[PDB]
């Protein structure tokens, strides 16, 4: 359901699931970067 | 303009075609190119013994490209990324066309893969070649990577290169007790060993390859018959000596008998060896002294190719000759010496593995073909049947991974060429290219060829030494020595044949006669008669500097012995050198406005005799002047410049003058691993190590090398101020008081990325595939910190701080829990156990990048960027560009540090107790081009053998404000008045190291010994910690105090009182044993599970059970 | 990979000093007068602007 598959290759995102290989659509490109999440994460700035 | 700038600009001229790594590519480009058909011409044509001659015959092989140019990445074009992630591998399939000599006449040509290639990144085929640093952003990478390394499922592997000794040659020893003639040739196929010795007080034999004994020489030439033995006498010399030494040869085989060749060579007839091979002679029953004589043509084994056996008599008459070196104790000839030495390349072994795998294919062709007579179908050699194709894929694959070139027709099981190439910085990234290593050595702690002989100043660097076990045994031919594959023989038989060279079959043994110099060695092959050496080289010479013969073909001439050789073979190095013409450098001072600008458009300074290439014979011939400045005018050539010894990783110290050789070699180590920026890629790959930093500063005491290298746009350390400066004990032996203030301003970060690889299988009849995904979600953690931080679908989190043994990937692992045959039938993945993904250390990752790079197989891995940017404290390595290698004693606050007058103060402290034992004073001039250089805007140079002097440095200091020495003036923070001493200050370039007190936590908690491997916690694979292995226990043991040694035994690992005798006893029970419950026999001693084991493994192999006690008490 | 917005040993603000060089040099004065127009009168920041590799822009040409 959610759609976290970028394609450096392909912009675009498919999140297609399980037995279904990589394929960035309508290429190969089995070459996903995920995106980033939204939790709130806290840094020390030093 | 100059006389200079010409010989110090010839760099960029010829550093493009053929410079520091392409040896590497053009070797490969050419066994891409034309040798893989050569190997194509041992063609089939022997595959149908019992058939009506249905014989294969490959039309062209080409790698990819037989009428096909867009064949040299057929996985549906690909780049290094899409094989350093996918981790796929490059390949090209060797395709050919087939000529079957079928007897249903169906001559099929269609194009048939014979397996892949490997091709080496950024050859003539790769898709990185001829493009800009525009066109490198659709291929995710650099332009200035090192390329000329292979893709090995997403691993990086070089090919070290190797130094195997010539061929073809002759090598006359001179043993402390007697003369060796060991003339070790070869054909491409085989080490044979036809070797000479003066064996038995003047008696003359030969270990061949086979032969079962030592056979007198006099006989030997017999089975080659000059019958008339004068004639071996007066062939082999003609002095008194060697007449009189070789004589008692001539008398033993006389008193033994005088017969021609039908006989009195069964006496080596039958004392032949290669007979072992009784059953490998199955067909020619004719087999004796007329037979092994008529497969006597191999028994040239030499490099003499001849039918009628007066080669091989001249070759061995020589040999007798150069093995008698005229009362051979004076004359000696030394094994090291690198005209004898020559590099086999990475090319090179892919062209033995070529030759053997088309060949094992072909074998296995031709064993199908002789089984499958039975059938009687179009099928005996047909492209389906013929289906090994994608198979060599394998054989070349595992031979650049493992490292292993397993042969069978080369006598070579070579394991250790291959290797990862070092990322840590684009530096080490060509200091593991370009990198020769050693080999045989006979004995290699003999430290005969450890010494860096003087015999190649120029072509191996003299600094590049890895300390410990590889000096000396790794080289790295680091700089402008260039490199020769191969040539054709035949432009040299023609010059030879003319130039006066005459027919060796003309004359008989005058080859003693000194106006008669007659080495001509074209390649080892025979030999060339005629005089007057003095010319035939000196207008071969002047032949080749004209546009003619490839100015490669080097020919030394030396008067101790009558050499004079024509050494056209492969393995030689090289280098370019400028042309005297005897009288001044044919460079005239005005090439530089053509050397730049316009034209002589370039190498076509080697088709006009002004600069030209020399071997290391060639160099042993000419006279060379270092500089112009001090020719004396007998020079043959010239140096293009003194700072191409010092070679590409090696040449970055700045001012390697004044350092020692060891603090060069320090800093030549050192700087390899040193924390740098890989360079453009780094973002788009994935990879271990990537040790980044996050503020890099280019050098500034930088070499004209720097510049050339091109890492210059890369710089691999922080460009920091820095004092000369004691404080307080912390800073003594080679420590160093970095303030804080600067670390918490940025200096030397770090960017410490690591890599996991979440390898997802598949399995035949169960399946990983549908499952994935955790996220039990209970209420604490969602659900827990098993699951807390993955996500939605428990693969990703690209950005939170995941902690001490979290999660990571996690996956349900039912890999086989269905029994493959008819097993248990309710596996059908109820039966997970969970195999977590979830290591760490003792800091917060941050995950900065997911992947679910799936090759075709869905074989998911998942590459992650654990990026830990561990900061610097107390504990951390530093370098210094002169193997000045501190670490951060204290870490003192900005308040506390001396400030000069301006408000300067230090980011690192040294104290000058490195120096003066050391003598680094590479460092006390360092600090003078920067401070010079920044301080006026300049960018300075101290560069090997040339540079910027002391004086006009000082007067930019005079100028911008400070002393001729630039030594400040400084207060102290601690106390607020004028330290009493000057303080030397100025800019400084710290490279930042790997190998931290951070990657080095390692404690053990417990060590018990175990029942499994039954072993306690040995090295790694139980915890870090320790190890007490033979040396440490020799020192626990070598105390002096009784009980601490007891005590030492006592918690070593485990002393467990078990019951265990020998009268009715053994490892059991203590109050009731149910082995043998005697009650008389209880024992309880404390004893290491490991003699318990060694019981058990000796059970098997018997041997003597001594079991017994003894009283402790009176 | 940027611009250290403190020279190390100094103090002094530079981040707010990359895009006026490559705009004064090509008024084109010599940089040892380039970083003489803008303040950095020490060490540091000719340390901190004459020896830093501004990798920002050949890396974000590949970005995505």
């Amino acid at each position: 359901q959610p759609m976290i598959y970028i394609c450096g290759e392909c912009h675009t995102e498919n999140e297609i699931k399980s037995r279904d290989p990589i394929r960035c659509r309508e290429c190969g490109y089995r070459i996903m970067y995920k995106k980033r999440t939204k939790r709130l994460v806290v840094f020390d700035a030093r | 303009i100059p006389t200079v700038e010409e010989k110090w600009r010839l760099l960029p001229a010829f550093l493009k075609v053929k410079g520091l790594v392409k040896q590497h590519i053009d070797s490969f480009n050419y066994f891409i190119n034309v040798e893989i058909k050569k190997i194509m011409k041992a063609n089939e044509k022997v595959t149908s013994d019992a058939d009506p001659m249905w014989y294969l015959k490959y039309l062209n092989i080409y790698v990819g490209l037989p009428d096909v140019e867009e064949s040299f990445n057929v996985t549906r074009p690909v780049s290094p990324h899409e094989c350093r992630l996918r981790d796929m591998t490059y390949s090209a399939p060797i395709t050919v066309d087939i000529e079957y000599t079928r007897g249903s006449q169906r001559i099929i040509r269609n194009a048939l893969p014979i397996g892949r290639m490997p091709i080496m990144l950024r050859s003539s085929n790769c898709v990185l070649t001829g493009k800009t640093p525009a066109e490198f952003a659709k291929l995710n990478e650099c332009p200035l990577d090192p390329g000329g390394y292979f893709i090995v499922k997403g691993v990086e592997k070089v090919i070290l290169i190797q130094e195997q000794l010539s061929k073809n040659r002759i090598i006359v020893e001179a043993d402390r007790k007697g003369a060796v003639g060991a003339s070790v040739t070869s054909s491409t196929h085989e080490k044979k060993s036809r070797t000479n010795m003066a064996v038995k007080q003047g008696r003359f034999y030969l270990r061949h390859n086979t032969l079962s004994e030592d056979i007198p020489i006099v006989i030997i030439f017999k089975a080659m018959g000059v019958e008339s033995d004068q004639e071996i006498v007066q062939m082999i010399g003609t002095e008194e000596h060697v007449m009189a030494a070789f004589g008692p040869s001539l008398e033993e085989c006389q008193k033994a008998q005088i017969f021609t060749q039908m006989q009195a060579l069964k006496y080596i007839g039958n004392k032949v060896r290669r007979q072992r091979m009784w059953g490998g002679g199955p067909k020619k029953t004719k087999i004796e002294e007329a037979r092994e004589l008529l497969a006597s043509t191999i028994l040239t084994h030499v490099p003499v190719k001849e039918f009628n056996f007066r080669a091989k008599c001249i070759y061995t008459a020589v040999m007798v000759r150069r093995v008698i070196l005229a009362q051979g104790d004076n004359k000696v000839d030394d094994r090291d010496y690198y005209g004898n030495k020559r590099l086999e390349l990475a090319g090179q072994l892919l062209s033995l593995l070529f030759e053997d795998l088309f060949k094992k294919f072909n074998s296995e062709m031709k064993k199908i073909a002789d089984q499958v007579i039975p059938k009687q179908r179009a099928a005996q050699f047909d492209v389906v049947k013929h289906m090994r194709q994608d198979q060599i894929t394998n054989g070349m694959v595992n031979a650049i991974s493992t490292g292993n070139w397993s042969l069978k027709r080369f006598k070579m099981d070579r394991q250790g060429v291959t290797q990862v190439l070092s990322r840590l910085s684009y530096i080490s990234a060509l200091g593991m290219m370009t990198r020769i290593s050693s080999q045989f050595e006979k004995t290699r702690k003999v430290s005969g060829p450890r010494s860096l002989q003087p015999s190649q100043w120029g072509m191996l660097c003299p600094s590049d030494t890895p300390e410990g076990e590889a000096c000396g045994l790794v080289k790295n031919l680091a700089l402008m020595t260039h490199i020769t594959t191969d040539m054709e023989d035949g432009p040299i038989v023609k010059l030879a044949s003319n130039l006066g060279v005459e027919d060796v079959n003309l004359l008989c043994g005058e080859e003693l006669s000194y106006p008669n110099v007659f080495l001509v060695f074209l390649n080892g092959n025979i030999l060339g008669v005629i005089r007057d050496h003095k010319k035939l080289v000196n207008t071969f010479r002047l032949m080749r500097r004209a546009g003619y013969i490839n100015e490669f073909v080097s020919i030394s001439t030396n008067l101790t012995d009558r050499c004079v050789y024509i050494s056209s073979d492969g393995g030689r190095l090289c280098r370019p050198y400028i042309i005297v013409k005897k009288q001044k450098p044919a460079v005239t001072n005005k090439h530089m406005e053509e050397l730049a600008q316009g034209y002589r458009n370039f190498e076509d300074f080697l088709h006009e005799s002004l600069v030209e290439y020399l071997d290391v014979n060639e160099e042993n011939d000419c006279n060379i002047a270092l500089y112009e400045h001090t020719i004396n005018k007998d020079t043959t050539h010239l140096e293009i410049e003194p700072f191409t010894l010092l070679g590409v990783c090696a040449g970055l110290i700045p001012y390697p003058h004044h350092n020692q050789s060891p603090r060069n070699t320090y800093q030549c180590a050192m700087g390899k691993q040193a924390m740098g920026t890989i360079g453009y890629n780094q973002r788009n790959r994935i990879d271990t190590l990537m040790y980044l930093l996050a503020y890099p500063q280019k050098p500034m005491v930088k070499t004209k090398t720097i510049e050339l290298i091109e890492f210059e746009k890369l710089p691999a350390g922080q460009n920091a101020t820095v004092a000369v400066m004691s404080y307080s004990g912390y800073d003594i032996e080679d420590a160093l008081v970095l303030n804080k203030a600067s670390l918490d301003r940025g200096f030397g970060r770090c960017l410490v990325y690591k890599n996991a690889k979440c390898t997802l299988k598949r399995y035949t009849n169960q399946t990983f595939d549908k499952v994935m995904g955790p996220m039990l979600d209970a209420a604490t953690r969602k659900p827990i910190w098993r699951h807390e931080i993955l996500d939605a679908d428990g693969i990703c989190s690209p950005g939170e701080k995941v902690e001490n043994k979290q999660v990571l990937v996690n996956k349900s692992m039912p890999t086989v829990t269905q029994i493959p045959l008819e097993g248990s039938n309710v596996p059908q993945q109820p039966q997970y156990k969970d195999v977590p993904i979830t290591y760490k250390g003792a800091t917060d990752s941050y995950i900065e990048k997911v992947m679910i790079s799936s090759n075709a197989e869905d074989a998911f891995l998942i590459k992650m960027l654990l990026r830990q940017t561990r900061r610097p404290e107390i504990g951390d390595k530093f370098s210094s560009r002169h193997g000045q290698k501190g670490v951060c004693g204290l870490i003192v606050p900005q308040e506390d540090m001396p400030f000069c007058d301006s408000g300067i103060c230090p980011d690192i402290i040294m104290n000058p107790h490195g120096f003066p034992s050391r003598m680094t004073v590479g460092k006390l001039i360092e600090l003078l081009a920067g401070k010079a250089g920044v301080l006026d805007g300049r960018f300075h140079y101290g560069t090997a053998f040339g540079g910027s002097k002391v004086k006009d440095v000082c007067e930019d200091l005079v100028r911008h404000g400070y002393n001729y020495l630039g030594k400040d003036y400084v207060t102290s923070g601690i106390t607020g008045e004028p330290l009493e001493a000057y303080i030397y200050f100025g800019p400084v370039y710290y490279q930042k190291l790997k190998h931290m007190v951070l990657d080095k936590m390692h404690a053990r908690a417990r060590g018990p010994r175990a029942v499994l491997t039954r072993q306690p916690t040995e090295g790694r694979s139980r915890d870090g910690g320790l190890r007490l292995g033979e040396m440490e226990r020799d020192c626990l043991i070598g105390y002096g105090a009784s009980m601490l040694l007891l005590e030492r035994l006592m918690i070593s690992s485990d002393a467990f009182e078990v019951d265990v005798c020998g009268q009715c006893g053994l490892l059991g029970y203590s109050g009731w044993c149910h082995y043998c419950k005697s009650s008389c026999h209880v024992s309880s001693l404390r004893i290491p599970y490991a003699c318990k084991l060694l019981f058990q493994e000796l059970q098997s192999m018997n041997i003597i059970p001594r079991l017994k006690l003894s009283k402790y008490n009176e | 990979m940027i611009i250290p917005v403190r020279c190390f040993t100094c103090g002094k603000i530079v981040g707010n000093k990359w895009e006026a060089y490559l705009g004064l040099l090509q008024a084109e004065y010599t940089e040892g007068d380039a970083l003489d127009a803008l303040g950095l009168k020490r060490y540091c920041c000719r340390r901190m602007l004459l020896a830093h590799v501004d990798l920002i822009e050949k890396l974000l040409n590949y970005a995505p």
